[PDB]
RNA sequence: AAGAACCUUACCAGGUCUUGACAUCCUUUGACCACUCUAGAGAUAGAGCUUUCCCUUCGGGGACAAAGUGACAGGUGGUGCAUGGUUGUCGUCAGCUCGUGUCGUGAGAUGUUGGGUUAAGUCCCGCAACGAGCGCAACCCUUAUUGUUAGUUGCCAUCAUUUAGUUGGGCACUCUAGCGAGACUGCCGGUGACAAACCGGAGGAAGGUGGGGAUGACGUCAAAUCAUCAUGCCCCUUAUGACCUGGGCUACACACGUGCUACAAUGGGAAGUACAACGAGUCGCUAGACCGCGAGGUCAUGCAAAUCUCUUAAAGCUUCUCUCAGUUCGGAUUGCAGGCUGCAACUCGCCUGCAUGAAGCCGGAAUCGCUAGUAAUCGCGGAUCAGCACGCCGCGGUGAA
């Protein structure tokens, strides 16, 4: 709903241009709750820590619709 | 609990407020720096056994005016005590600032200095009973129509509390036309906190 | 931990999102006026004194 | 020629009414009874003080009325009629007051209660 | 007529009475006042409970009745301005002249 | 109440038709303090009634509401530990009461669209003593005195 | 809890402190800063001008840093059965007491009991009681009519008008708000112990406490609140205190209390077409004009308010379509595309459009509110809010057994 550009967390978008050009990590121990994903993105891997531990996932080139908060749930009903 | 203060019962009927204002825009700023003006009056309030402070608003001189049953303990030596507080009370306001000692008679017949007065006795291990029947009948001889005083508390040092009290002449309290005087103190000894509430009636 | 809160509001907020209001006197974070500063029952309290000025108790 | 002035009040409105010999004619805000007024059939209502005094007309009416609801203006008209009809003749009163319909009727919406719905609506209490 | 004042403050005794000694000056010391114009009464409210932790079923309401007052003056003098604009008390009330 | 009894809270007729009877007929329609669509259709109904066999109907409202209208009643009373039931008066208020109370419960479901031929119809036929209130009314006094025997002894 | 992205929010997963985040005192004091960058999930470590005496009497005093130092600071940690304070309920029920006289060996009683009436210990008759006080009632506020005083930002009766009360004029009306009058069983008839009292009649705007509020005695329930505050005692006080990031606290196999919209044709859809009152406002309400089906966007206008704006009120009324169906009823759930606010609205905000179109045709045993401008229905306003309402407070329209 801000279609005066989407918005990225600036310290991960340090890290991603620090790793676009370089090599690439899988860790990356924050939140990322404000940044979403458009192409540009595919084929880092990110351990969202969700205040509780850190979730290491992927990203996919259809996982690019939304944001960086689905694939770390906080709710864990069983 | 299902009484009310006659004060808010009275004000704007048969009484005013104290702060004499209007304030359009300015309202708070004025509100808690005259209740910080009040709060500073602790070191008269200990031994000069001042009642009321009404405020009032000139074009920018602030504006009170105490009253206290002693006039020469108040003003000090020569008057040096009296700048003593224009000095500590500038720093505080920040504008022109200048207080009135208007003396106010008769202690005899109020609410906050006489309890305040045995709010002070119940301290020093006296007995209660006949510090009330000594409180009324000190204020019924200076020329009233009714007293009526209830102390509550852990009274005599002692087990489950109580709340009780004597008084003496007919009072009337439901009816409007009173300018009556409610306070109620605090006082310790050693056990938790005991109260005092006090009530007079002078006519109309 | 009211004491330290109290200060939270005494410095400048990260951001402008966390400015909240509470009352001066006491501290409590609900039901505070913002005209008057002031909480719910304190100004209650106030009220009876006849030390604010204009308000009355209402009814018609 | 003179006029025969009118006012009328009931039900948080108001009604200035100009009264005036002639045909038998309602001119309410510089409109007809049907026109600024709806389908409503008011006809006994409003000429009903002309039901015994000068029954049943024919005089013709310049009313400047506002407030409240519709019917609620339409009751004010009853007082700037009937007043004037006694401001004109002083001999029509009684019959007027014997149907009455000249006093002003002194109620309108209760205050409200706090803690309770509505004015007198209480809550629905379950027993425990 | 180039001035017009206005008093708004809380008891209207204090408010009338200001309203004639002021009509008293201009009366005096020009010509040509009009009225004590009354003002609408503007009122607020204001609604607290009658408890501490619960007991919602008992509050208490409270308000704000500020009258106000409505002064203009045709023709005057520059005498009387000097005597208008200097003279002050009391205190309650708003003390504000204007065009 | 308790203390004894009441006022009756007096009523005024008709802008056209000036009968106290349509009044109560117009406040008892009424539903959720809406006026204007009862007057509407109650006098559209008349119209429909003076259209089609009618010439005064303020006189067929009269009829139908002699025939519908009771003499007499029920009442499920109890005396000493039972429910029991009595034949018993009834005032000439409650009895147009009930007439009015009979007839709009039957003039909810005829079964026709239109929301005034059910109601014209319905006080025609009453006229005609004919349609299920009418037979209600008959079978109120069929009702009553059959509970005569264990209740004229209470 | 009168506002629950973060904060609030004490519960946790990390990363961090020890005279401390906040107070007072001694010594050096001391005019203390800010800004930029390096790096963190940040809070913070470091480098760059670095904070700079307001009376100088030849002695210092103020803004606070920062440091030594301990006095210490601090705790939403426990005890409503240790408490002050404030509050629910009996309940606006109508009782509760004292002086003098008298009776009783005394505790004590009488009064305050009997007959009538009221909302009432309200009032009458009677009786060894005669009176008084707290209560009830009244004195206060709003509303029902009218007079005076003051006529603009209000109104337009007597004149000209347009976009108009506008412009001139007027204060006639209406309205605004200070003071007044008016209603007290005051009078007629009947009933009653003639008394209290009940009903009918008059005038009157109002007749029988006009309508409505505010006002809650003696006391009961060791009722509720150490989490607004104060507060004895107990415990923590390199940690139960302190700092920050990220998450909850509506996760849900289910049961309960309160509320909203329906299950249609006294209605649904389309078009045209009238009338409120309370309030709210400068970093806010937006006039007018333009763009988009839209939510909204732009240019830009009046206003610290009887002037300007929210703000043409909804239900109304007059036509046209639908013709009793799981249906032009219903709009739950879901996809897509959008707006709005903050730093982003995927956990967790509000709204718009398009696409689907459920359960649901008045509900068992039981159960709730209500005595007249009320019940039922329909809109509007704001406290506090950045945004966030079926909740609460308040106003008004229609108006019944
Ligand atoms: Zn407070």
């Amino acid at each position: 709903s801000l279609k005066k550009g989407p918005f990225v967390d600036d310290h991960l978008m340090k890290k991603v241009e620090a790793q676009q050009g370089a090599e690439k990590k899988k860790v990356i121990k924050t939140w990322s709750r404000r940044s979403t994903i458009f192409p540009s993105f595919v084929g880092f891997t990110i351990a969202v820590y969700d205040g509780r531990k850190h979730v290491p996932v992927y990203i996919q080139e259809d996982m690019v619709g939304h944001k960086l908060g689905e694939f770390a749930p906080t709710r864990t009903y069983r | 609990g299902q009484k009310v203060h006659p004060i808010g019962m009275r004000v704007g009927i048969i009484r005013d407020w104290d702060a004499k204002w209007y304030a359009e825009k300015e309202y708070a700023e004025f509100l808690h720096e005259d209740l910080r003006i009040r709060k500073f009056i602790a070191t008269k309030l200990a031994d000069a056994a001042v009642s009321t402070i009404e405020i009032e608003r000139a074009a920018n001189r602030v504006n009170i005016s105490i009253h206290t049953a002693k006039p020469g303990m108040v003003i000090g030596k020569g008057g040096s005590e009296v700048e003593n507080l224009r000095k500590e009370l500038n720093k505080l306001t920040g504008k022109r600032v200048h207080i009135n000692i208007v003396e106010i008679k008769k202690p005899d017949l109020d609410a906050k200095l006489v309890g305040e007065g045995i709010a002070r006795q119940l301290e020093n291990r006296v007995a209660f009973r006949r510090a009330q029947k000594q409180a009324i009948q000190r204020a019924m001889r200076a020329g009233a129509k009714g007293i009526k005083t209830q102390v509550s508390g852990r009274l005599n040092g002692a087990d489950i509390a109580r709340s009780e009290g004597y008084s003496e002449g007919t009072v009337p309290l439901h009816t409007l036309r009173a300018d009556i005087d409610y306070a109620w103190e605090e006082a310790d000894t050693t056990y938790g906190k005991l109260g005092v509430k006090v009530w007079i009636y002078r006519g109309e | 931990a009211k004491k330290s809160m109290i200060a939270k509001n005494k410095r400048p907020a990260k951001h402008s999102t966390q400015a909240y209001t509470r009352c001066e006197r006491c501290g409590r974070p609900h039901s505070v006026y913002r005209k008057f500063h002031l909480c719910r029952i304190c100004f209650r309290e106030l009220a009876y004194k006849g030390q604010i000025p204009g308000v009355k108790k209402a009814s018609w | 020629q003179v006029q025969y002035s009118g006012t009328g009040r009931r039900k948080n409105a108001v009604a200035r009414v100009r009264l005036v010999p002639g045909t038998g004619k309602i001119t309410v805000n510089k409109k007809d009874v049907e026109e600024y007024i709806p389908h409503a059939d008011l006809r006994e209502v409003i000429n009903q003080p002309f039901g015994v005094t000068e029954t049943k007309g024919a005089y013709d009416v310049i009313v400047n009325v506002n407030g409240g609801g519709y019917a609620g203006q339409s009751g004010a008209i009853r007082h700037g009629i009937a007043r004037a009809l006694l401001q004109v003749d002083p001999d029509f009163r009684s019959a007027l007051k014997r149907a009455g319909l000249l006093t002003r009727d002194a109620r309108m919406v209760e205050r409200k209660k706090p803690g309770l719905k509505k004015a007198r609506k209480a809550s629905q209490f379950s027993k425990r | 007529q180039k001035i017009r004042i206005r008093l708004k403050a809380y008891e209207h005794r204090i408010l009338d009475q200001s309203a004639d000694k002021i009509v008293e000056t201009a009366k005096r010391t020009g010509a040509d006042v009009s009225g004590p114009i009354p003002l609408p009464t503007e009122r607020s409210l204001y609604t607290v409970i009658r408890a501490t932790h619960k007991y919602k079923d008992s509050r208490e309401q409270f308000e704000m009745r500020t009258h106000k007052r409505l002064i203009d003056i045709v023709n005057p003098t520059p005498k009387t301005v000097d005597a208008l604009m200097k003279l002050d008390l009391p205190s309650g009330v708003n003390i504000e002249i204007k065009l | 109440p308790r203390k004894g009894p009441v006022a009756k809270r007096d009523v005024l007729p008709d802008p056209i038709y000036n009968s106290k009877l349509v009044t109560r007929l117009i406040n008892r329609v009424m539903v959720d303090g809406k006026r204007g669509i009862a007057a509407n259709i109650i006098y559209n109904s008349f119209d429909i009634i003076k259209e089609s066999t009618g010439n005064d109907p303020l006189e067929v409202f009269e009829q139908a509401m002699k025939n519908v209208m009771p003499v007499l009643e029920v009442k499920a009373r109890r005396v000493g530990g039972s429910n029991y039931q009595v034949p018993v008066e009834v005032r000439p208020e409650r009895r147009t009461t009930l007439g009015l109370r009979w007839v709009v419960n039957y003039a909810r479901l005829r079964g026709e669209h239109t929301m005034e031929e059910r109601l014209a119809k319905e006080i025609m036929d009453a006229a005609n003593n004919t349609g299920a209130s009418v037979k209600k009314r008959e079978d109120t006094h069929k009702m009553a005195d059959a509970n005569r025997a264990f209740a004229h002894y209470r």
